[PDB]
RNA sequence: AUAUAUUUAAUUUUUAUAAUUAAUAAUAAUUAAUAUAAGUACGCAAGGAUUGAUUAUUGAAAAAAGAAAGAAGAAUAUAAUUUA
């Protein structure tokens, strides 16, 4: 595909709050620095500038300053209220002691993903009300096949997962030659995820589903559906009749009189040919539901590919210029999950392994927010409550009788269906029929 | 309980409808003479004055059995607390002829209706101010500063809805007669035949009704709704 | 996390050169003791740029800079605190 | 010439379908449809269409201010048995108005129950005269 | 429990967040047609490149004075302000990321410098509760017994940041008096030197005090003794002001006031009580000047 | 083919001999009996000012080879059942929430009395961005 | 042929107006069934039932588009196109043919589809009369309200309604 | 560990105000420790105080340079800390008020400026800090009536007869460690002092630094203001006659004094009493000021006694200010 | 909810797999039957040999299927082999069925009642002990 | 009303694996409904702004390294749903 058309006018491209705050390499002398400006020295850090030492070499109006008394005293007031005050200058604590390599970093830290297969299609509901018709991927044998790194280069480090076990008389002699060499299982097909050192995991680890957490936003690419060869009126469609969108000279005013043709088909011209069958990606697709039982991600969105088809899922990195993976939301399983020694699988149940995410809007898409309604009846008593000045504890009377409520009211909250299914069992084991 | 505008509740209410025949609803004892009476009445067979025999039939069997109103069962209810409330706020206001009206049981989107008569835009503008303010604590929303309409106010307070208006406008809209005359909701007024304003060869439809409404009034419309529906 | 208070009002940008002393009580602006003394709210937004090419000199201590003594050695300036060539 | 449509990468031409029994499609599905009724946003149905359509069905739409309550018979259902696209067609008439609902199944805010038990193909007849006859009327002439 | 905010209590009270994933308008992610190969999760680090990630090869680049290859050159600010490895790529090549391989090793940090070990140093808490005006303020904050000056009499060492106040009048109170003496006969050539001192003396008896009179005293000298001032301040020490061809009256003003600021300062700190500066007349009489400037321009 | 690419084509090959000469330096030491990392200097000055009097930060992020063949090598610890079981945040907080909203006076009309702890709606629109010296959300 | 150099379309103003979308494979209209955003908006020269008690019977809508998606959003002006006739005689009954009022759409014929998944097709096309300040010019509506009046664009057509689907 | 303790004592300061348990008890009473140029002193006292818990539930650090919390006439309203005794888990509510200023800013800050910009001195600043104790109904806790009645007796001071020692005692040794014990005081003591400042006023004043002026005002406290500062006190302190002392005070108060009544009464919760002085007050920027005090509908309900004829009409407000 | 990216029934290539959206579509009549069959080039079809009509192509798979039944094998060429053998599977479904309703329509299907007849007396006990694919189709190399 | 040449849009059929560069579709001078800043700032007064949020407008795109004369379905959507 890879576009190369006029292009939509409707999406509103916004690249000018894109734009950190500008900053010249000139001015980062002594006088901008928000810390206390260190001078490299060699092997000592030191606040002067680096003194000659061939005498010859000092220029005439240059300074050889050995000791500045403000700046002393600024260093070292620093320096003590630093180390007097941790809690009071704990956001000053990452000038020196950095965050070490090898820990997830919000700014710098991207893991691999997963390869998924598109397997079904259902319709779910949220708790407001909304519909969202979704698409369950399967996940059926995610793992690490193979480390790349070009050169030894910086930033092209990549890991090569695989998706599906086959068998050996399955795939061509080269491929089986590629998985014998790996020396992992023969898998179906093998996706690369370009990472950073940081996330690296060893060759043959197992990706569970639960590698992605149930609310995240994800990448998607798959092969969208193949129509063949069709036409101008199918495929960019209401367009291609005439040559449009083209600049050239011409007069405006009849002041002069000088014009430039036409004399070919400029490239990009929209005409007919193969329609589909071509790497389509999706960008910030939020996730809906995990089953972890039968490796299975629903994503809200319907996708234009067939069943079937192999669909590369990773982590979308930042989105309305804020990083996905932070301590606000939350933090990824970092470099990958990697299940309990206590979990069996086999034990636990369908319904038991699953895991949705939160409201995904804020309002009843069918009806307007509070706020633009004309009237509601406001009735959240579960939900939240924004009261706050809670009023004062009833005035207890006796700690017997309070610690008893309290004790029965904890009791017949815990273990309400677990402890009925147990007791349930038992008394069908011990009826016999009789 | 408090109540929207931070008010005691102690007069409790029905979750049900008033109009529902139901015999959960229905407290009084049977007698082995009355069943005896009513089956030796309804052993001649005789069909519901509604269009439709077979869904009349099955609407008031679900009626009887209830099912209605575990389906519509609604604890969202107003309370009168707060119509008592906005009443002493526009009394202080000085607002003549407070007329409030609940259509909780009728076909309506509000549990009760508060209707005021205010001499002036900024008498108007200074009572709806006023219901703002008393419903400070829970409303999300103040009134539109500049009125774009001088005879005619409305403030949405939770299920409960206040209109102030001029001597002029309040009597042209008489909406207080038109929600006082309007009965309940009843479910057996499905069970008419539908109407849609189609002009025939005959001015007469096989399955729908033909009724129009311009030549007549508004309270002629308000009072003949329901009766030419189960006339025709 | 949780809404903290610590991100709720925002701090200055001033440098460590041209800041008085990093102690809590002179985090805050300079402006803000003539403000309170005013009993008035400043809001006057852009003071100042640095300028287009800020360029400074070395600035001695409020002492040496005014009392450095003419001392000399064989073709360098000396002084206690600094060195320069002479001549 | 400058760009093309087509990928033949291995990753993308490969298809998945041949393993599809490692996955039991149908039992996630019928999973899905025993949550919604556990939690209560469906009831499992099992019925056929001539059992099913007649039947007056009491629908309360959560919606502000007021939730809205109809009751209008079914014209048609979409899945026997229960399932998280079970779909149900309704007709209801209110005073002057005539609509056409397809309510989805397993939604928290639109609340419909089945009350007659029975189906009254003869009442399903009189709705389907009586909406045909309103919508060929409804038409502007 | 205990309860936190959160979007539905936000909502409950009337403020709704932006969508983060369904929404129709702009995610703003300008790198996902254009930044090719690895991108990091910190946004529009490349967006000033051009946004793109390509010619990240290169070395040298087209710089100003501070930027670049320009370590190599002397400029005289630079070189005093910015370290010799600190230099960058310049213009729109500003490195708002970096990364590089190998062993990361962080130098120890500088260490302060004639102070003895073991002792005790004063901490001097400075607040904006004090006037900025006050010698406090540009006093150390780290005051060590070693960084005293005793054999002047002091108790605590001197401030080392000095105000930065053009001086235009003179402040006389902690001046004990100023002696001016200057030649009777006008030299024939034009006497800038005479003329400067002539208009300091003139100054000095205009100058900020309830009676300078008292403290500004005049004197010729028939000797051809060149003009000269002499200022003792309160302590009896004596300040002469070298008065070279060139200087003007304002020179002269701003080192006296220098001068007096490092003398109340050393007063300050052997423990001498100084009048502090306050409003008088003196200061209205130059609120109405100031009136006069602004309504002027 | 074009200039630039003529140019690419004769000078990638070219580069990557630059930079195998380059890693020469570095084999020097390994054949000495004595392996020791590229050894980069931390960057104490990543802490700016800029003209308009804006907070500016460079990130320096340094990759060591050991801690990459260790996971390369190793296998990484257990999740943590929080981390994998709590669901990913769907909305993202304001820094300062403006309530508009407190029970503290006792006229909740009297402005003069709100306390200062509740961020203002300036607060609320202009903090979107954590504290000056904070760079992690 | 304006301008004369490179001749434009002369529908300039007419975009501004229109609701467009491209026929390809990728952008469609369809029906209202297929989900949320997917019904095609009333065109020009539209009759609608007028359900107010007001002399006017039929309305022709003016607009480029109309549905209920940007009915809080839009303003729709439409024109009296048939008048009811009283043979034995205030501001609702002086609506004669030819005026201009802006129209409040309560319902369509075409099916829509919610976002909670609930389709509706009604009985009839309707919208009641207002004027340039939003208020309704008859006392009572004999009509269903759609869900999408429920918008403060419409306060007082969500008052005079009476009920709402 | 000990690092974990101070990390929790230091977020007690981003612990939420919506979320404190400022009403967690029955009974509250209000006290005044007097007025401080820098009540973070104050406030470290009591944070330093063996008999509460070193980690608050919450803390505010008053930064008056901060230019969310600079001292004006409408000021920006009261930073508040919430401590814990130890042995009776009683409350302590220590609230910084930082809108008692009476005085008005400068018309010109230019003037201002020049004339207090090289000023070596600067003036006090009167900046009053009260506490709300608030405890639990109890018996035998604050070991009977006649022991606070005793302690009452013994130290001048105006306790409850339930309060608790452990708190009582809290105050008493901060107040005695800050060295405000002649401050502290209650609602006897600030009557005493209102009475005070009244004779003051009646006596002749001694001549400030320069004279105020609209332009450039004197920071210097006078003793008008000093009477509006503290009927502001008196109504903070839950006096039951709050109203009628202002009621009485009105006819023979200054501007300053006036405007210290408006938001005495607006504190007390009188907003017909409020409206009665905005109403009485003559035009100007002090009746500018204390209409700027409230939030409000339009000025001219505040503003006009009589309903000013509009479009021949009248606007009424009391209704709106009543009660 | 939301639609698919493309909506409505959109013809796709011929290799083109299922889509598996929710999308309105209607079958021209119960191709699940014996002998009801459609054609067309996706996979739920038969393979449309070509012909003139649907009339015309129906009534070759007619003449087909009865020469099979008549003379227990048929040389076809194209796509009407693999019509050819799912027909007579249809066929041999029906005749195993043995309904009256069977008899019918095996009877308006075909051309021949006396193949109808022989059909439903022979492949029964024919194919009693087979379960599916009761038609071989060989490809030949000429 | 013509594909003849040029030029374009496609294709040369699993290539385990987009990305070191060439070239190339979306560089805000938006518009409309609400609500909040606020019934604030600013106005003699009646009055009354600026303003980052939701909808409204419904879309998503990766180039070249493997063995080739059937239907890329043994075809009635299963990689043989029993099979003589
Ligand atoms: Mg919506
Ligand atoms: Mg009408
Ligand atoms: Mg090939």
């Amino acid at each position: 595909r890879s576009g190369s058309g006029p292009g939509d006018k409707r999406i509103r491209t916004d690249w000018y709050r894109c734009y950190p705050s500008l900053m010249r390499e000139k001015d980062r002398d002594m006088y901008h620095c928000y810390y206390p400006y260190l001078f490299d020295h060699g092997d000592k850090m030191s606040l002067y500038p680096k003194i000659p030492e061939n005498p010859r070499e000092w220029q005439p109006e240059q300074l050889q300053t050995t000791y500045d008394a403000i700046r002393e005293d600024k260093y070292d007031a620093f320096i003590r209220l630093r180390e007097k005050f941790p809690e009071l200058y704990q956001d000053t604590r990452a000038w020196d002691n950095p965050p070490p390599f090898g820990e997830f970093n919000m700014f710098y830290s991207v893991r691999f993903g997963m390869v998924g297969v598109k397997a079904f299609t259902c319709k779910d509901y949220d708790e407001l009300g909304n519909q969202f018709d979704c698409t369950a991927f399967w996940f059926p044998d995610n793992q690490v096949v193979k480390h790349s790194t070009r050169n030894g280069e910086v930033g092209t480090d990549k890991v090569y997962v695989g998706a599906m076990n086959v068998p050996v008389e399955f795939h061509k002699p080269h491929v089986a030659a590629f998985y014998k060499a790996a020396g992992v299982p023969v898998k179906h097909v093998c996706a690369g995820f370009p990472i950073t050192p940081d996330a690296y995991a060893p060759v043959g680890t197992k990706l569970d589903v639960r590698h992605f957490k149930p609310g995240q936003e994800v990448t998607i690419t798959f092969q969208n559906t193949d129509y063949g060869f069709r036409g101008v009126m199918f495929r960019h469609g209401f367009d291609g009749g005439y040559v449009w969108l083209g600049d050239s000279r011409w007069q405006r005013r009849p002041g002069a009189m000088g014009t430039e043709g036409q004399k070919r088909i400029y490239p990009g011209h929209r005409m007919a040919g193969q329609t589909g069958a071509a790497a389509e990606t999706y960008q910030g697709v939020p996730v809906w539901r995990i089953d972890y039982k039968n490796s299975l991600i629903y994503l809200p969105t319907l996708l234009d590919a067939d069943v079937g088809t192999y669909v590369r899922f990773s982590d979308t990195i930042n989105t309305k210029g804020l990083t996905l993976w932070n301590e606000h939301r939350g933090l990824p399983a970092f470099p990958t999950f990697i299940p309990p020694e206590d979990e069996d699988l086999s034990k636990l149940a369908t319904d038991e392994c699953q895991l949705k995410s939160p409201p995904l809007y804020m309002y009843f898409r069918d009806e307007f927010p509070a706020t633009q309604l004309v009237s509601q009846a406001d009735v959240e008593d579960a939900k939240s409550a924004k009261p706050a000045t809670a009023p004062p504890k009833k005035k207890v009377y006796d700690m017997k009788k309070y610690y008893e409520a309290r004790k029965k009211y904890r009791q017949s909250m815990q273990k309400a269906r677990k402890y009925k299914l147990m007791g349930l069992r038992t008394k069908a084991h011990e009826k016999q029929e009789e | 309980v408090f109540s929207r505008l931070n008010i005691p509740i102690s007069s409790h209410q029905e979750e049900q409808r008033t109009n529902s025949r139901s015999a959960l609803r229905v407290s009084a004892s049977d007698t082995l003479e009355e069943t005896i009476q009513q089956p030796t009445s309804t052993g001649s067979k005789q069909p519901l004055p509604y269009d439709d025999e077979r869904f009349a039939d099955m609407l008031l069997e679900m009626e009887v059995e209830g099912s209605l109103d575990e389906t519509w069962q609604d604890g969202r209810k107003a309370y009168i607390e707060d119509v008592k409330e906005i009443l002493e706020v526009l009394r202080s206001l000085k607002v003549r002829d407070i007329c409030a009206i609940d259509v909780s049981n009728k076909t309506s989107n509000f549990d009760y209706m508060l209707f005021g008569t205010c001499e002036g835009p900024r008498h108007i503008h200074l009572a709806a101010w006023a219901v703002q303010e008393a419903d400070a604590l829970k409303r999300v929303c103040k009134i539109r500063r500049k009125q774009v309409d001088h005879t005619w106010e409305v403030v949405p307070v939770g299920r409960i809805i206040v209109n102030l208006m001029q001597e002029s406008l309040r009597e042209e809209l008489s909406l207080e007669r038109k929600w006082a005359v309007t009965k309940c909701m009843d479910p057996l007024s499905v069970a008419n035949a539908p109407v849609s304003e189609g002009r025939s060869v005959k001015a007469h439809g096989l399955w729908t009704l033909t009724l129009n409404l311009q030549d007549l009034e508004d309270f002629e419309v308000d009072y003949c709704k329901d009766v030419l529906l189960t006339q025709v | 996390l949780s809404v903290r208070t610590e991100d709720f009002f925002s701090k200055e940008a001033i440098s460590h050169a041209r800041r008085v002393s990093w102690a809590p009580h002179t985090t805050e602006k300079k402006q803000g003791a003539f403000a309170k003394l005013a009993r008035s709210n400043f809001g006057d937004p852009l003071p100042s740029s640095f300028a287009q090419e800020p360029y400074f000199e070395e600035e001695i201590e409020a002492h040496r800079k005014h009392h450095r003594p003419d001392v000399y050695i064989y073709k360098y300036n000396v002084s206690p605190t600094h060195f320069s060539l002479r001549e | 010439g400058y760009t093309r449509e087509r990928t033949n990468r291995h990753f993308f031409v490969a298809r998945a379908n041949a393993f599809f029994s490692r996955l039991p499609i149908a039992r996630v599905q019928r999973s899905l449809a025993m949550e919604a009724v556990r939690e209560g946003r469906m009831r499992p149905w099992k019925y056929t269409k001539e059992q099913i359509l007649g039947a007056p069905v009491t629908c309360n739409f959560e919606y502000n201010p007021r939730p809205v309550r109809l009751i209008g018979t079914v014209m048609d259902a979409h899945t026997e048995e229960t399932s998280i696209k079970g779909g149900l067609k309704v007709y209801a008439r209110n005073e002057e108005t005539n609509m056409m609902l397809w309510i989805p199944p397993g939604n928290p805010k639109l609340r419909h129950e089945v009350t007659s038990t029975k189906g009254s193909f003869q009442h399903y007849l009189d709705e389907r005269d009586k909406w045909d006859e309103a919508w060929i009327t409804g038409r502007a002439r | 429990p205990p309860k936190h905010y959160s979007v539905e209590s936000l909502r409950t009270v009337g403020l709704l967040p932006a969508q983060l994933a369904l929404s129709r308008k702009p995610r703003l992610r300008p790198h996902v047609g254009n930044l090719k190969g690895l991108v990091y999760p910190l946004p529009y680090y490349a967006m000033w490149r051009g946004n793109h990630n390509k010619y990240t090869y290169n070395k040298s680049t087209v710089c100003l004075w501070g930027e670049g290859d320009t370590r190599s050159m002397y400029h005289q600010h630079y070189a005093h302000a910015k370290c010799p490895t600190d230099y960058g790529r310049g213009g729109r090549e500003f490195e708002y990321l970096t990364v590089k391989r190998g062993k990361m090793l962080q130098k120890p940090l500088p260490r302060v410098q004639y102070v003895a070990e073991g002792s005790k140093p004063v901490w001097l808490f400075k607040s904006w509760h004090t006037p900025l005006s006050s010698p406090s303020m540009w006093e150390r904050e780290v005051q060590y017994a070693e960084h005293t000056p005793e054999h002047i009499g002091a108790k605590r060492p001197l401030a080392v940041v000095a105000p930065r106040t053009m001086h235009r009048y003179l402040f006389l109170m902690h001046m004990e008096k100023v002696t001016i003496t200057v030649s009777p006969l006008l030299f024939g050539y034009g006497h800038t030197i005479q003329k400067a001192v002539l208009d300091f003396y003139r100054r000095a008896i205009s100058a900020r005090s309830p009676f300078p009179k008292d403290k500004v005293f005049l004197f010729y000298a028939i000797d051809h003794i060149t003009p000269r001032i002499e200022v003792t301040w309160l302590d009896g020490t004596s300040y002469v002001p070298p008065v070279l061809e060139g200087a003007s009256s304002q020179d002269l003003i701003q080192m006296v006031m220098e001068e007096a600021w490092l003398a109340a300062d050393r007063m300050a700190a052997e423990g001498r009580v100084l009048n502090p500066l306050a409003i008088d007349d003196y200061k209205w009489d130059q609120l109405v000047v100031f009136k006069k400037v602004r309504d002027k321009e | 083919d074009s200039f630039k690419e003529h140019y690419h084509r004769v000078h990638l090959p070219r580069r990557l001999a630059l930079q195998r000469y380059a890693r020469q330096q570095s084999l020097r030491n390994a054949a000495k009996g004595n392996v020791k990392a590229e050894e980069v200097p931390y960057k104490y000055n990543r802490w700016w000012v800029n003209e308009e009097h804006e907070f500016v930060h460079q990130y320096a992020f340094v990759e060591d080879p050991e801690v990459t063949k260790a996971k390369r090598e190793t296998l990484p610890p257990v999740t943590r059942e929080n981390i994998w079981k709590e669901p990913q945040q769907t909305f993202f907080l304001p820094f300062a929430p403006y309530v508009r909203v407190v029970d503290y006076p006792k006229d909740p009309d009297a402005k003069f009395l709100k306390p200062v702890n509740i961020p203002r709606w300036k607060d609320y629109m202009q903090r979107t961005k954590p504290v000056i010296p904070r760079t992690w959300y | 042929k304006l301008p004369a150099g490179k001749p434009a379309n002369k529908s300039w103003f007419r975009h501004n107006l229109i609701i467009r979308r491209k026929a390809s494979y990728r952008s469609r209209w369809g029906t209202g069934a297929e989900g949320y955003g997917t019904g095609v908006p009333f065109s020009d020269q539209v009759k609608l039932h007028c359900v107010d008690n007001t002399n006017c019977k039929h309305v022709r809508l003016i607009s480029k588009a109309t549905a209920e998606r940007f009915a809080h959003c839009r303003v729709f002006p439409a024109v009296a196109h048939r008048v009811s006739v009283q043979r034995f005689k205030v501001s609702r009954h002086r609506v004669k043919p030819g005026n201009i009022y802006w129209v409040c759409l309560l319902s369509r014929r075409q099916t829509n589809t919610r976002m909670s998944g609930l389709r509706t097709n009604f009985d009839r096309n309707t919208c009641i009369l207002m004027n340039d300040q939003r208020v309704p010019l008859g006392t009572r509506v004999m009509y269903c309200a759609g869900r999408h009046v429920n918008h403060k664009y419409h306060l007082k057509a969500v008052v005079l309604a009476n009920f709402f689907v | 560990e000990g690092d974990i303790l101070r990390y929790m004592a230091y977020d007690a300061r981003n612990a939420q105000f919506a979320f404190a348990p400022i009403r967690e008890f029955p009974n509250q009473q209000e006290f005044f420790l007097g007025e401080h140029d820098d009540p973070e002193k104050l406030m470290e006292h009591v944070d330093l105080c063996p008999l509460l818990f070193a980690i608050p539930h919450m803390r505010t650090v008053v930064d008056l340079h901060a230019e969310h919390m600079i001292p004006t006439i409408a000021g920006p309203g009261v930073a508040t800390s919430l401590y814990r005794c130890i042995y009776s888990k009683a409350l302590l509510f220590v609230q910084v008020h930082l809108s008692s200023e009476v005085k008005l800013p400068p018309q010109d800050p230019e003037a201002f400026k020049f004339m207090w910009k090289d000023s070596q001195v600067l003036p006090k600043m009167r900046i009053p800090v009260f506490v709300r104790v608030v405890w639990p109904t109890n018996e035998r806790m604050s070991g009977g009536g006649g022991l606070l009645r005793r302690f009452n007796r013994l130290f001048g001071t105006e306790f409850a007869s339930d309060i608790p020692v452990d708190a009582a005692m809290a105050l008493l040794y901060v107040m005695q460690w800050s060295g405000h014990i002649k401050d502290f005081l209650g609602v006897r003591g600030m009557r005493q002092r209102l009475a005070d400042l009244l004779l003051a006023s009646q006596q002749p004043e001694p001549t400030k630094l320069y004279p105020g002026t609209r332009e450039i005002p004197n920071p210097e406290y006078t003793v008008a203001e000093r009477l509006g500062m503290h009927v502001q006190y008196l109504a903070q302190l839950h006096d039951p006659d709050i109203s009628l002392t202002i009621q009485r005070l009105l006819p023979v108060a200054s501007a300053p004094v006036r405007m210290g009544c408006a938001k005495a009464a607006l504190i007390a919760g009188d907003r017909e009493l409020f409206r009665h002085i905005v109403s009485s007050e003559p035009p100007g920027r002090m009746q500018t000021y204390m209409t700027k005090l409230v939030r409000k509908r339009k000025t001219r309900d505040l503003v006009d006694a009589e309903p000013r004829l509009l479009e021949d009409q009248y606007e009424f407000a009391a209704p709106l200010w009543t009660k | 909810g939301r639609a698919p990216p493309v909506i409505g029934c959109t013809r796709k290539a011929r290799y083109a797999g299922i889509d598996d959206n929710p999308t309105i579509t209607y079958k021209p009549w119960d191709t699940t039957e014996p002998l009801m069959a459609d054609y067309g080039w996706t996979r739920g079809k038969l393979p449309k040999f070509r012909a003139r009509s649907p009339f015309h192509r129906q009534q070759i798979a007619r003449r087909m299927v009865t020469e099979m039944i008549r003379k227990d094998y048929c040389i076809v060429g194209g796509a009407r082999a693999p019509a050819l053998r799912i027909l007579a599977d249809h066929v041999v479904e029906l005749a195993k069925a043995g309904d009256t309703d069977s008899r019918q329509q095996l009877a308006y299907f075909l051309h021949d009642p006396l193949m109808v007849d022989k059909a439903f007396d022979e492949y029964p006990r024919r194919f009693k002990d087979m379960n599916a694919k009761y038609a071989m189709m060989t490809r030949l190399k000429s």
